[PDB]
């Protein structure tokens, strides 16, 4: 093999490494932020503070970066 | 940015 090692590529599970790296969501992958630092994925949602749209820039960076 | 979507 699987691409990750922690969820064995399972859709049906969550996982912080592949999918959100906060609640583990695959859910929303157009509301995801890949991080242009850590390569880790973000739902807009679950940032704090959340953002209320995808943001207009290239380059995001993450919480965990910036 | 980059998206999961992408
Ligand atoms: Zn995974
Ligand atoms: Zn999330
Ligand atoms: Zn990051
Ligand atoms: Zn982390």
């Amino acid at each position: 093999g699987p691409s990750c090692k922690h969820c064995k590529d399972d859709v049906n599970r969550l996982c912080r490494v592949c999918a959100c790296h906060l609640c583990g969501g695959r859910q929303d992958p157009d509301k995801q932020l890949m991080c242009d630092e850590c390569d880790m994925a973000f739902h807009i949602y679950c940032l704090d503070p959340p953002l209320s749209s995808v943001p207009s820039e290239d380059e995001w960076y993450c919480p965990e970066c910036r | 940015v980059r998206t999961k979507a992408d």
